[PDB]
RNA sequence: UAAUUGCGAUAACGAACGAGACCUUAACCUACUAAAUAGUGGUGCUAGCAUUUGCUGGUUAUCCACUUCUUAGAGGGACUAUCGGUUUCAAGCCGAUGGAAGUUUGAGGCAAUAACAGGUCUGUGAUGCCCUUAGACGUUCUGGGCCGCACGCGCGCUACACUGACGGAGCCAGCGAGUCUAACCUUGGCCGAGAGGUCUUGGUAAUCUUGUGAAACUCCGUCGUGCUGGGGAUAGAGCAUUGUAAUUAUUGCUCUUCAACGAGGAAUUCCUAGUAAGCGCAAGUCAUCAGCUUGCGUUGAUUACGUCCCUGCCCUUUGUACACACC
């Protein structure tokens, strides 16, 4: 019976959103304590660079922006419950990284 | 409470180390319009000579005057700092200085014909006459007069 | 136990917390008594809902506010929002449907919108000049 | 007067005045009526204000500003100059100044001098232009009481400004001696120069 | 300025066409009804929709429209 | 090794993939096909396979020196 | 330029130029009599604390003070 | 070089103002090539055969 | 001085060559059948009221 | 009926707290008070120099009593200044910290701030003690 | 009408692209879901003053509860809403009231037919052809230059001061960024006027730097209309950092030197509300160097809701011997 911590990031939102759906899901048949998870602020990757690629004409910039949103859920689990989890859990864009600690 | 009731020993503009020092403006500002001395030091040394700091130069007569003058011929001795003064390390001797009114030119002009014999870029340059600092003069430095 | 209630107010980038609760009457911000603001010209307008109210109505309230973000102005004027929101968030919540209405009403007949946000904010800037709508200047030879 | 004392102090001077009456800082902002009529509907001082600075969206609409009061207009035109294009608590400042020097000059309310001092120096016949191929001939034509009271005030300002640029007395003691003088045209002050010039130049085009 | 476009004129005069007697003269009820009644993709365009229908139900029932 | 894997796929709708097109006009252009002839090709093999819209801007310097853009289209294409 | 230091002329004059005017200040007292600024505001300060004149009110760029009564 | 530039009497600020300045200094542009850029420079007109049996 | 207090009614139109000058409907407070045209220079609503030295001038378009 | 600093105004209190620092005087200030510019981006010493050091202490004071726990660094921010660089627009370059740390060990000689864990000074028991009592005579001293 | 935006008139009737719609963001939510990587209240222990119960604190897990304030998933909300007036009585416009919001709700992203002998061969192992290809026009090492100065032009920064400068005091943001098989952001302490230096500490980041305790600004003092304590240009000496290397000052700090400018001629630029303007901060290129640019926040106005007078562009009607199209 482990108490551990469950951080997933990704760039792409309803994958992550559906991916946060199903951690709920399957930690809520198999309650541990209740857990909702917690929303951080999303992270704005701002790149600005010029529009021309020589240094002619009317100066016109742009703003290329990633965005890099970021949950966590802490689960309180036995070894084989947290292997299960973190086996069938799994999308392509969504890195999710599980910590003992 | 500061009112000074004073007659007859105020005087108008005095001397003061070959300079004509205005004798109706604060003493920082008058050791300020003395050559080769500016503003910090000129309080440093009102406040260490233990000179009222108050008050115009009228009064500020003549002993607390020759204790301004001889602090300022010989700051090191009564823990002005060496990195208080104008120059060090100097040329030839290494002890600290501070120049005064004539001396500042003198010594300034004397340090330029230094690098100019011993045949420095900045000698040349300072004897054309243009800019000695690392400066554009592709632009700047028109009607030099 | 301790009827309390807690309301903000907000300018352009200040947020002020507001906790009131029926005590002995104070009224305080940051800690600190409120006749102790320092833009000492706005003082009055710190007054501005104590003195539109009037005192007996403060006179059983403790206010207490915690102000974050934004100009002294903005702290100013997030603290006058958030002390008359919390008046009339404590007389809806306590007392009569008349009294928050008369106040409703003379803060409204007096207002400087006194209870709402200004929804006014700062536009982003755009490429080409150092402000939101000026330009550089062009030359044309 | 029943006064309430708190854990707070909240002292006993702005208690009573600004409990009984909604004033200036100390002053009343009743018993002010407009000398003149034509000016009447924008000069706008029957709801008082504590103090000038107020978050109040103006020039969204049409004539917003003809209902903002007119002491805030007297900041806002108080604050020109790169120097100080900023700075109107520090305007509120010199307003209240002004309104004391006023005060201390004449025991009348400063208010009622602000009043009479856009009254006196509302510009009552301007001249336009016309295009008139040849010397471009300019035709005489009359002002509508906003822009009436928009170059009252800025002729106030500006006469204070021009007077105060360099010299020992202050913007406060500058603006306070051109707002009595406007009050009471004595042919000194700049504003009502201005005007004079304004009504010559336009009764000779028309 | 406010001027309305093809796209909410011609939905609003079809659907005020052929469902005249379900519709009612308040917008909450009428955008909720717009809701129901069609498949539209977009909650700006359906408030839209639902006002040039309510105006135009205004003028309906003060009088005949050319349209 | 053996952390990655490979793998592959038909490509369901192969006739409505831009790149796929693209693809297949280099390939006709380094055969030999005409230009006119291939482009339109093109653009009804993507109009009969089912799209809404196709376009094909050819551009360059061909046989002339002056480099000209022929624009074939046909369909439905929205811009913005 | 001004006198700045009171020669019991200018300050027998501004004992008896306390009731001639009403409104002082500093700028007030400069065009007035012939002071050079900083004696005028020593004036002040002497005036205030025994006051033929009462303040209005004091601020560190500008003091306004009227007569006793 | 360092004692001839030094001791160069025609070398200084002084001798730079005391001449005089050029008309090269305060012209302004030779904008020929855009001022005809229509008319075709290489002078190979394109014929109708090769646009035909390219394009 | 023969000061007279006018009374908009209704706004004519604004001429002028740069467009600023706007012809108005004034009647003059003492009278309701008296009415003429009138150019202002600054921006005008309905009932303000505005004052002339000169009340028989009757302009036109401004060229 | 309950004092405390916040309860007492800033100026009047941090000049009541200087001269009553001075008429103790047991501050063991350093000896270069004169010379500094109390940060680099100043050009003029201060002015009242019989009690400009003085003045620090009750703003270093009031500060540690405000606040959980700070250091030097933050000192310095708080009491630097905008930079004249000449030509060049002006810029924010922190204060001086020889005397800000000056400052502090002569208040904890004194014993008004200690040392407190995960770094920074705090107040202490018999500061904060005195703080309360200067914070009353200033709240009280109405005639 | 912002709009070929829509009414209407009508040999046209229906449509499609562009506009709009769409998306992203800033506004509002006591409504759901939450949260020791965000706050709040209370219960412990403890400090002080008053002790008359309170106020101010601390307290990494002493515990409980909550999500108003922070975050954002799902949503809602505004549609010129209601009324009055005008209009072909329509499109719409003006005002009032309500509402967070009545400027296309503010601001962007993308943006049709097309062209231009517009710019880039110096971004590309994108490139045809030409030139060169070993005493190389390839690559590499050393040094210099790109910064050189009689002068003309363009973008900016500091200023010409008291609506200020100088010294203390008060304290107030937001956008972000930050190190593994290496040397990033740096807290705290200690030395030093300063710049900076040494011991460490924390952070792969809503955790720490950092509440980025920023400047403008407010109060109190000094200065008193003087080329002045405005201004800090030129200029000399020393102390440090970066880098193999600072000389042709890299840059920073200290002292000294204290120029011109007293508001700017002809002309001309930008701008309609959180706008101009003032004021700073972060990122980019970076070992170092920002007077630049891109974003952000603080303080925050005057005047107008028009017109074709000027200047550009569009459409229509005209004229044409032009169509490579007035070059
Ligand atoms: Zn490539």
């Amino acid at each position: 019976i482990i108490k551990i911590r469950i951080t997933l990031t990704s760039t792409k939102v309803k994958q992550l959103e559906n991916v946060s759906s199903n951690i709920v899901k399957n930690a809520e048949q198999h309650n541990l304590v209740k857990k909702g998870p917690v929303r951080l602020p999303t992270k704005v990757l701002k790149i600005s660079t010029r529009k021309t690629p020589n240094g002619e004409g009317s100066k016109t910039w742009e703003t290329y922006e990633m965005r890099i949103h970021k949950r966590y859920i802490d689960l309180e689990a036995p070894v084989q419950i947290v292997k299960r989890i973190t086996q069938i859990t799994i999308e392509p864009g969504v890195d999710v990284e599980v910590v003992v600690a | 409470s500061l009112v000074v009731q004073e007659q007859g020993s105020f005087q108008h503009i005095l001397r003061l180390l070959n300079t004509n020092v205005d004798g109706n403006i604060k003493i920082v500002y008058a050791l300020t319009t003395i050559k080769g001395v500016g503003r910090r030091y000129s309080n440093l040394v009102c406040k260490k000579a233990d000179v009222d700091l108050h008050k115009r130069a009228g009064e500020l007569t003549q002993e607390e005057l020759e204790r301004i003058v001889q602090i300022m011929q010989n700051p090191t001795h009564y823990k002005i700092p060496a990195w208080f003064l104008n120059r060090q390390n100097d040329i030839t001797d290494g002890k600290d200085y501070h120049t005064l009114a004539n001396n500042v030119e003198s010594k300034l002009r004397d340090d330029l014909e230094r690098l100019k014999k011993i045949r420095a870029h900045r000698g040349i340059r300072h004897f054309w006459g243009l800019r000695v600092r690392g400066q554009h003069t592709k632009t700047t430095g028109r009607r030099r007069a | 136990a301790v009827p309390s209630v807690q309301t903000f107010g907000k300018k352009k980038s200040a947020t002020a917390v507001a906790h009131v609760k029926a005590g002995k009457g104070l009224i305080k911000v940051n800690g600190s008594p409120i006749t102790l603001v320092e833009p000492e010209i706005l003082r009055f307008k710190v007054y501005e809902p104590l003195l539109l109210v009037g005192l007996d109505k403060f006179s059983n309230i403790d206010i207490r506010v915690r102000v974050t973000g934004g100009g002294h102005v903005s702290q100013v004027y997030a603290i006058r929002q958030a002390i008359a929101k919390g008046l009339v968030a404590y007389h809806q919540k306590y007392v009569d449907e008349q009294s928050k209405n008369e106040l409703k009403k003379a803060f409204t007949s007096y207002d400087r919108t006194l209870l709402i946000a200004d929804s006014r904010r700062p536009e982003p800037k755009k490429f080409g000049g150092k402000g939101a709508r000026s330009r550089f200047q062009k030359s044309y030879r | 007067f029943t006064p309430v004392v708190l854990a707070t102090p909240i002292p006993e001077e702005v208690q009573q005045a600004q409990t009984e009456i909604k004033l200036f800082n100390k002053w009343s902002f009743e018993e002010v009526e407009v000398k003149d009529a034509s000016l009447v509907d924008y000069v706008q001082v029957r709801q008082p204000i504590f103090v000038a600075h107020t978050a109040g969206r103006y020039a969204n609409k049409r004539f917003r500003k003809a209902q903002c009061p007119i002491i805030e207009r007297l900041t806002n035109s108080l604050m020109m100059n790169g120097r100080n294009n900023g700075k109107k608590l520090k305007a509120v400042r010199i307003i209240k100044h002004t309104l004391d020097i006023i005060n201390v000059l004449t025991d009348q309310n400063p208010i009622q001098v602000v009043v009479d001092a856009i009254t006196n120096t509302g510009p009552r016949e301007d001249t336009t232009r016309v295009g008139g191929g040849g010397a471009a001939r300019r035709q005489a034509v009359d002002v509508s009481p906003l822009r009436r009271v928009n170059q009252a005030i800025a002729l106030l300002t500006i006469g204070a400004r021009e007077a105060a640029f360099r010299n020992i007395k202050t913007i406060a003691e500058t603006l306070a001696e051109e707002l009595i003088n406007a009050a009471k045209g004595s042919s000194t002050s700049y504003a009502i120069k201005k005007k004079d010039e304004l009504e010559r130049v336009a009764k000779s085009n028309r | 300025g406010r001027v309305r476009t093809k796209t909410v004129k011609r939905a609003s005069k079809a659907l005020i066409e052929r469902y005249y007697p379900k519709l009612t003269l308040d917008f909450q009820t009428n955008k909720r009804l717009c809701d129901e009644i069609a498949t539209i993709q977009s909650k700006r365009l359906r408030n839209k929709i639902a006002g040039y229908t309510t105006h135009l139900m205004k003028r309906i029932q003060k009088g005949p429209v050319r349209g | 090794p053996g952390t990655i894997v490979l793998y592959a796929e038909r490509v369901q709708d192969r006739g409505l993939s831009a790149v796929a097109q693209a693809e297949s006009m280099k390939f006709k252009l380094l055969n030999g096909l005409a230009i006119r002839r291939a482009a339109y090709g093109v653009v009804r093999y993507v109009m009969e396979s089912g799209a809404k819209g196709c376009e094909v801007v050819v551009s360059g310097k061909l046989r002339a020196a002056r480099a000209k853009a022929m624009k074939f289209a046909d369909g439905f294409l929205i811009h913005s | 330029q001004h006198a700045v230091i009171l020669d019991q002329e200018k300050y027998d004059r501004i004992l008896k130029e306390v009731p001639t005017y009403r409104y002082v200040s500093v700028s007030v007292l400069v065009d007035r009599l012939k002071i050079g600024g900083s004696l005028a505001r020593i004036a002040l300060r002497h005036l205030e604390k025994e006051g033929i004149i009462k303040p209005i009110s004091k601020h560190s760029k500008q003091a306004i003070y009227t007569r006793a009564t | 070089g360092n004692e001839g530039a030094i001791r160069d009497k025609t070398a200084g600020r002084r001798n730079n103002r005391s001449k005089d300045v050029t008309d090269s200094a305060t012209t302004k542009k030779s904008n020929t090539r855009r001022a005809t850029d229509r008319h075709s420079r290489t002078g190979k007109t394109d014929t109708k055969k090769k646009v035909n049996q390219g394009w | 001085t023969p000061v007279t207090l006018a009374k908009v009614i209704k706004v004519l139109g604004r001429t002028g060559s740069r467009g600023g000058v706007t012809q108005v409907r004034v009647e003059f407070l003492e009278d309701t059948s008296r009415t003429i045209v009138r150019n202002v220079k600054g921006p005008v609503r309905e009932n303000d009221i505005l004052v002339l030295m000169e009340s028989e001038r009757e302009a036109r378009r401004l060229r | 009926p309950g004092v405390s600093v916040r309860d007492v105004a800033a100026q009047d209190f941090i000049n009541a707290y200087a001269s009553f620092l001075q008429r103790q005087g047991k501050l063991e200030v350093p000896g270069y008070v004169d010379i500094v510019k109390t940060s680099s981006g100043n050009e003029m010493p201060p002015q009242d120099a019989e009690g400009w050091f003085y003045k620090r202490a009750a703003s270093v004071a009031r500060h540690i009593y405000m606040r959980k726990q700070v250091g030097v660094g933050k000192l310095n921010k708080l009491y630097g200044g905008a930079k004249s660089r000449g030509v060049r627009p002006y810029k924010h370059i922190d204060a001086s910290g020889s005397i800000n740390r000056k400052v502090l060990q002569a208040l904890e000689k004194i014993g008004i701030v200690e040392i407190s864990p995960k770094g920074g000074r705090r107040i202490s028991e018999n500061g904060q003690r005195d703080l309360d009592r200067i914070a009353a005579q200033t709240l009280e001293e109405d005639e």
